[PDB]
């Protein structure tokens, strides 16, 4: 996150870091005790992954850290259809042993397709996580985090080459400076409605980070609140 | 539910004689006064509970 700030210990109790053969690569959401939301270019290989949830300083021990390995990886199943275009980038990680929930470990909520797209419309959300500060440049070590403004589509679409497709949207500032960067992909954006977060994007791609007149783009939840309710249930 | 969501804190459904019915998430039911949503367990979704 380029200009952001950092966030309190379990502001963001939804967030989570995930570690592999590199550490700290992406972000994530807690669906629930067993689940986890990210992007599925995070994941596109298999190698084996692990989640911290509870996290907020990468580099110190607060004792809030709890770490499962990922025992499934179920990416949307129209991702790749097209080769790096990034529709439909999200995926799904089950993990070994469930969290326990307390303050710093608590799921993000997900409201019907048609409350998510409603909220994300209110036109503004938070993304938070530990990837890169500056393009280009080193990633953070405390959690980060930034209010983006929703885009218009129009605004987007001229933006970039790239195709902005119905299943994505756009967020961020007309001046540039701040913004997701690598490093956050997976990592939640999130519309509070009367204290209570929702789960309204999910980080996934741009040009560079922060630069004037480029945006970050999303996946844009409401599209696929459907599938991510049939695939995390529990039982 | 057109103006302000009906007053329902979270979901609101056009129903009957232009009445309203207010719903929540998992996680939470909804309140006595109809339209809020109180938590139903230890830990509901969406909410910093640290301060
Ligand atoms: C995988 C995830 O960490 C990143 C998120 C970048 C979000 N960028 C902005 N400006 N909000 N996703 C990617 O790196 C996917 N690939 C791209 O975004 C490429 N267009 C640029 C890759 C690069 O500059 O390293
Ligand atoms: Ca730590």
């Amino acid at each position: 996150v380029v200009g952001g700030e950092d966030a309190k210990p379990g502001q963001f109790p939804w967030q989570v870091v995930l570690n592999g053969k590199v550490d700290a690569f992406c972000g994530g959401s807690i669906v629930n005790e067993k689940w986890i939301v990210t992007a599925a270019h995070c994941v596109e290989t298999g190698v084996k992954i692990t989640v911290v949830a509870g996290e907020h300083n990468i580099e110190e021990t607060e004792h809030t850290e709890q770490k499962r390995n990922v025992i499934r990886i179920i990416p949307h199943h129209n991702y790749n259809a097209a080769i790096n275009t990034y529709n439909h980038d999200i995926a799904l990680l089950e993990l070994d042993e469930p969290l326990v929930l307390n303050s710093y470990v608590t799921p993000i909520c997900i409201a019907d397709k048609e409350y998510t797209n409603i909220f994300l419309k209110f036109g503004s959300g938070y993304v938070s996580g530990w990837g890169r500060v500056f393009h280009k440049g080193r990633s953070a070590l405390v959690l980060q985090y930034l209010r983006v403004p929703l885009v218009d589509r129009a605004t987007c679409l001229r933006s970039t080459k790239f195709t902005i497709y119905n299943n994505m949207f756009c967020a961020g500032f007309h001046e540039g400076g701040r913004d997701s960067c690598q490093g956050d992909s997976g990592g939640p954006h999130v519309t509070e409605v009367e204290g209570t977060s929702f789960l309204t994007g999910i980080i996934s791609w741009g040009e560079e980070c922060a630069m004037k007149g480029k945006y970050g783009i999303y996946t844009k939840v409401s599209r696929y609140v459907n599938w991510i309710k049939e695939k995390t249930k529990l039982t | 539910c057109n103006i302000k969501n009906g007053r329902c804190e979270q979901f609101c459904k056009n129903s009957a004689d232009n009445k309203v019915v207010c719903s929540c998430t998992e996680g939470y039911r909804l309140a006595e006064n109809q339209k809020s949503c109180e938590p139903a367990v230890p830990f509901p979704c969406g909410r910093v509970s640290v301060s």
